[PDB]
């Protein structure tokens, strides 16, 4: 119960909290992306369409999200109506009705619908085979909910019951008064949650180096690469992040994308490149490699990423604070690959 | 078309009170042994007619072995008719075992479409 | 000390007894003969069924008039 | 070809092949599951899977030896085969651990992981392979209440009743010198096979089987274990056929060789010389069928099995395939007689001379012991070429034109009519 | 042209022209596939509904199987109907039509079907994983087609008059008299194929140890070990393969399955287990390889392996020929390893 608001003389505010309940800590593979899904459902007290009704007549509108540390349960809002929200908020956490013809009507579809889109998209195919390659059980947990794995009703109850607890959220606001705040989240509900225990860890995820993981597709072939960043190095790959994806680099009419997921202890930059045929990409994936291990500078690039860093984190007021001022140099060391499409002609690892 | 909510809250108000109950009772277990449908083997949530929105949910929201037996209890009772018996008087249904199995289902998608219609006829006070 | 039978050849002995293709009958009359020199408390009820149907029941020479 | 002697007891029937690579002998009983109660369902089961369990295999397996067996209606058959020059070392396997030191065999510990095994596969037998089960039920309501009705791995409630005693029991009444066939296929010799079952002096067992008061009778009747939860829709249906040693043998075959075998997916079973198939091939009334003239020793099935996924006209596909077997009483063609005798000759001829002499064991045991000998594969042609129009027309008038049917389904069979339409199909009214 | 027959007194015939064009020549994806589905379509002078309803007449039927080696052309029928059957299979190697309106109409949708029947069975799953990852380009080639590189009708004829050559084809056939077998494979359409090269080559086929892939899956899980065998240690693993399902085993209870495929220059051999929870398959292949890492005496089995061979060459007649006697001993060195299904269940390859 981390309590900070941020105020503005400003018409809309905004309200979010955040419970490390992501794919991170998910028990079984998907039970995370079902109780986001699950979030905004109905209640003991108030139905779910009473709710999305009374919030309209009222002028806001919520929202979860789900990421790989994170549940985030957001509500954006016209300024003097905070209490309300701030109860709705409460009332989802503590007291959410849990009910089967909710889980096989509304859910479930939502749930087979995410995923039938992210399959799609063979960056994001790529982007959990890097995810699983180079953090086992631990990141490497499935952000979505394919089903490979039976994921019952009572799991997702016991995930709720561990996960939402008073010792492993954060409340959040922007625009709005940090004393009015602190005095509607307790003379609430979420002060009658359990007081558990957070389930952020501060050791380092035990990475994987060397790996290599190849899945056919039809469709676009995508190569991919990806590197475990500890946290005393963590400004070094964001200014390689922004310089490998600017105008400074020989290599972005190469790479298709190019960043860097940033956690408490650690993160993975990733680098993709994408194409339709298979000859081009293969080509370009060697040429990243073969001209990131011999060094790059990036000194350059870090008024570049000074500029972006401030326009990404200007959003959420939990950032990471990186120095960027001590980084000069890059050469790539060990790294793991992920092919995604026409596989067969598409490089291997020790071909790279 | 008398809502079950109208049929429990009219019900509960009997079954709550001490005289009537013990008068009303009576008079309605008799009402359940003439009406005949336990010697056909069927309990009384089969013989609401589903035909209409409300029992139509509350039977997709039934669970899986419940609507199996249910099944069983409406096409036993139509080869019954068919022949112009009974059951034999093991196979009739008991009256521990009329319960009210899919009232519960019944009512909350009732709530939930009183309160829907309820929410879309509503007026902010302005 | 002959024990007593399996249990899958004598259920419901008074209804197949006919449908028997009659060598078996007569391996399973003699071993209730023996089993019925034991003390009476330690038969099983089942074949105390079996061992009154094969004298009283109503078969061959009691089969009804009509 | 094949050779067959009696010795003081025991019958032994070689068919002698000097080009194969292995030599198989076994004995082949003559009590399959239609010599079984209600209530013993699965005994045969149980000494199939006893004669193969890891403790008695092991030993074949030590000495090069791998077993076999086969339960079926009529027969069952326990199968040794090794390499040429062992033959008597499966023959003493075959003595020593089957026919007279079957104690070890019987150990409790043994039992009991055995009848495990076989009730996690007859377990997964029920709930996961429908084609099979459904032909399982044709025959358990063809035949209901007669001794053919019951199913050859038995049934999860009877099996589960056994014990060593109803086994041994079995043993005592069935397996025996006046009931049994010792076979020899591969290249064994009939001279070597018989101068080493009277070198050792082998002998099964004294008594006589029990003589079962009442055969098979067809009873015309239905059975649906209907379940909405499945993909598919499978329907077996069958009229009576003739039973093994009819005139109508041959004649039955090629009956069911005349509409043969289809499948949806392959474009070579598209093409056949079928007039059902440009019938069904327009909405795709089914993905496959197979006609099947099965016989026993006391009665037979003459039919059809099919899996269909369109749901909504399965009645059309039933209508379809009976307007065609109305067309053997009324309107074969001198072409589809042609046509299916040379596809009949064809897949006898696969199913006899084939490499395997395990086959060939099951084959010529079953053959021996109903008949006394074994109708060779000439003969067998001779009197398939010698079948004419009119013998089919005479056999289709006898068996199949408005006679009663047996029908089995699992699956979505809503939409298969009941057995008043489906029988009335049975004969058109000569149009 | 090597013609070879084996006469008996028999009534049925089986020819069978094998043709070294299978997934290991592939030049793209599944071009083998598709040539295999194609073979039996209409020729230049016969339909393939003639062909079908004259071999029905005749007594006979054809077939055309593939594997990563051969495509294999069988027609099995009654003995004295040769000639028809020789230079039916002459025409269908030498001059078939090759119409987009046969492509579009027959072969894709049963090439569709035979991808849809393997695609749920996940050991073929694993079995091509397993082959992948250890060959990469030769014989790791996938086996049927499923569309992730685009075959057009020219790539399928190239691949075609490319196999389809004078040097590559044995014709085998059981039940026929020899000399007039070669009297009738030439003055036929055998005679005037082209003379091209034998694809077979005699290296080696550059194997990988050490490899790991995890798929995913819906159902059954399988653990699955692959080894690559060289032509001189062939027999030791043949003997392993008919040891570890015999009785003789004591984890015979834990493999579902356990063989070994030969080629003319080594094989693979191949382990699976499978089952429906992960628990027991993680189990299981411990298990397997914690036992087989220490030595296991291979001597019981051989002559169980003798007869096993005899049975299994008495259906081919593909002789390799194999010792059987100076097998004594087998201890597990280095393998490749794939896992199917529940895959963030079952184990790495570092915990094995
Ligand atoms: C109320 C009327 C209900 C009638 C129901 C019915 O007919 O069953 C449909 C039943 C099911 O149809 P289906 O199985 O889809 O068709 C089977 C094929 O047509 C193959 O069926 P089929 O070849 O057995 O039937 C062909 C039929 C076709 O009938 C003709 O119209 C000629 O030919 C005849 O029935 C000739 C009958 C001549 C005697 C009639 C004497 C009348 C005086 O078909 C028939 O029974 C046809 C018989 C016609 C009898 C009714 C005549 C008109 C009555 C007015």
């Amino acid at each position: 119960l981390t309590v900070s608001a941020r105020d503005a003389p400003t018409k809309i505010s905004t309200l979010a909290v955040k419970v490390h309940g992501g794919s991170r800590y998910a028990t079984k593979d998907g039970v995370a992306h079902l109780l986001n899904r699950f979030n905004f459902q109905n209640t003991n007290t108030r139905s779910a369409l009473k709710l999305v009704r009374e919030s309209e007549l009222l002028g806001g509108t919520f929202k979860s999200t789900l990421d790989r540390e994170y549940i985030t349960l957001k509500a954006t809002f016209l300024k003097d109506d905070l209490p309300y929200y701030v109860n709705a908020l409460a009332d989802v956490l503590y007291k959410t009705a849990f009910k089967p013809h909710e889980l096989t009507e509304s859910v479930l579809p939502a749930a087979r619908y995410d995923y039938a889109v992210a399959e799609q998209c063979p960056v994001k195919s790529a982007e959990d085979q890097l995810y699983a390659i180079t953090f086992r059980k631990g990141l490497g947990n499935p952000l979505l909910y394919d089903g490979v794995e039976r994921v019952s009703l009572q799991d997702i109850k016991d995930f709720a019951d561990k996960v939402y607890t008073k010792e492993n959220l954060e409340v959040s606001g922007e625009n709005v008064v940090e004393a009015d705040l602190k005095r509607f989240v307790d003379e609430s509900l979420l002060s009658t949650l359990p007081a558990g225990k957070s389930l952020v860890s501060k050791s380092e995820p035990k990475f994987f180096l060397g790996e290599e993981n190849r899945v056919r597709f039809i469709g676009d072939s995508v190569a991919a690469i990806g590197i475990p960043v500890n946290k005393a190095s963590l400004a070094q790959y964001e200014v390689l992040a922004n310089y490998l994806t600017s105008a400074l680099s020989e290599l972005s009419g190469l790479i298709s994308s190019a960043k860097l997921d940033k956690f408490t202890d650690g993160g993975l930059f990733t680098l993709f490149v994408r194409d339709q045929d298979s000859a081009v990409v293969s080509s370009n994936i060697k040429k990243i490699v073969a001209d990131l291990k011999k060094g790059k500078d990036l000194s350059p690039a870090i008024n570049y990423t000074k500029l972006k860093n401030a326009v990404q984190n200007e959003s959420v007021s939990s950032p990471i604070e990186l120095n960027f001022d001590a980084v000069k140099d890059f050469k790539l060391g060990k790294f793991n690959y992920v092919a995604v499409g026409d596989v067969s002609n598409l490089p291997y690892l020790d071909e790279l | 078309p008398q809502s079950f909510t109208s049929i429990a809250r009219i019900g509960d108000y009997i079954l709550k009170s001490p005289v009537l109950s013990k008068l009303c009772v009576p008079v309605a277990n008799q009402f359940i042994n003439l009406a005949g449908y336990k010697k056909l083997g069927l309990k009384f949530d089969d013989l609401i007619a589903e035909e209409n929105p409300i029992m139509q949910t509350a039977l997709r929201r039934l669970p899986e072995d419940e609507s199996y037996a249910r099944a069983y209890r409406i096409i036993r009772a139509h080869q019954t008719e068919l022949t112009h018996h009974l059951l034999p008087r093991n196979e009739w249904i008991k009256a521990q075992e009329d319960v009210p199995y899919l009232l519960p289902y019944i009512l909350e998608a009732e709530a939930a479409a009183k309160e829907k219609d309820e929410l879309d006829n509503i007026e902010v006070s302005k | 000390q002959t024990k007593a039978l399996s249990k899958a050849t004598l259920t419901d002995l008074p209804e197949r007894w006919e449908n028997m293709p009659n060598l078996e009958q007569k391996e399973i009359a003699d071993n209730l003969t023996e089993r019925q020199k034991l003390p009476w408390k330690t038969l099983n009820n089942e074949e105390i069924k079996a061992a009154w149907y094969i004298s009283y029941g109503e078969w061959g020479p009691r089969r009804p008039v009509h | 070809a094949e050779v067959t002697q009696l010795s003081n007891g025991i019958v032994v029937a070689t068919e002698h092949n000097p080009s194969a690579h292995t030599a198989s002998v076994g004995v082949v009983f003559g009590s399959g599951a239609a010599n079984e109660n209600p209530y013993n369902n699965g005994v045969s089961n149980l000494w199939k899977n006893i004669f193969l369990s890891k403790e008695n295999s092991a030993v074949a397996a030590k000495e090069g030896l791998a077993l076999s067996s086969n339960i079926s209606r009529d027969f069952q058959s326990y199968i040794v085969s090794s390499l040429p020059g062992s033959t008597d070392k499966s023959l003493d396997f075959l003595n020593q651990s089957f026919i007279q030191q079957k104690a070890n065999l019987l150990s409790s510990s043994n039992f009991e992981a055995t009848k495990k095994s076989v009730l996690k596969q007859v377990q997964d037998f029920e709930e996961n392979d429908h084609p099979n089960r459904v032909l399982e039920h044709l025959h358990s309501t063809a035949f209901q209440n007669t001794p053919l009705s019951l199913p050859t791995r038995g049934t999860l409630e009877s099996l589960e009743n056994l014990v060593v005693a109803d086994l041994e029991s079995f043993a005592n009444n069935h397996f025996l010198n006046s009931n049994a066939v010792v076979v020899g296929t591969g290249n064994i010799k009939h001279e070597d096979l018989v101068n080493s079952i009277e070198s050792k002096n082998l002998s099964l067992q004294t008594g006589t089987k029990p003589v079962l008061k009442k055969k098979a009778a067809f009873l015309g009747s239905e059975v649906r274990l209907r379940d909405d939860t499945l993909p598919k829709a499978w329907i077996s249906l069958a009229v009576e056929g003739e039973p093994v040693n009819s005139p109508n043998y041959f004649v039955a075959k090629l009956a069911a060789q005349i509409f043969g075998s289809y499948n949806a997916f392959e474009p070579a079973s598209r093409l056949q010389g079928i007039k059902l198939l440009d019938n069904i091939q327009e909405y795709q009334l089914c993905d496959n069928f197979n006609h099947f003239s099965l016989s026993y020793k006391d009665s037979g099935l003459w039919g059809f099995s099919t899996a269909t996924r369109n749901v909504t006209m399965i009645d059309d596909l039933i209508h379809f395939t009976l307007k065609q077997w109305n067309r053997l009483t009324i309107s074969v063609t001198d072409t589809e007689v042609e046509r299916a005798k040379s596809l009949l000759k064809l897949q006898l001829g696969q199913l006899y001379e084939s490499g395997n002499p395990v086959n060939d064991a099951n084959l010529l045991g079953a053959e021996v012991l109903i008949k006394g000998s074994k109708l060779s594969l000439g003969e067998a042609f001779k009197k398939i070429d010698a079948i004419t129009v009119k013998d089919v027309k005479a056999w289709a008038g006898k068996r199949l034109w408005d006679q009663d049917i047996a029908i089995a389904g699992t699956g979505q069979i809503e939409g298969l009519l009941d057995y008043m339409r489906i029988r009335s199909d049975m004969s058109m009214m000569r149009w």
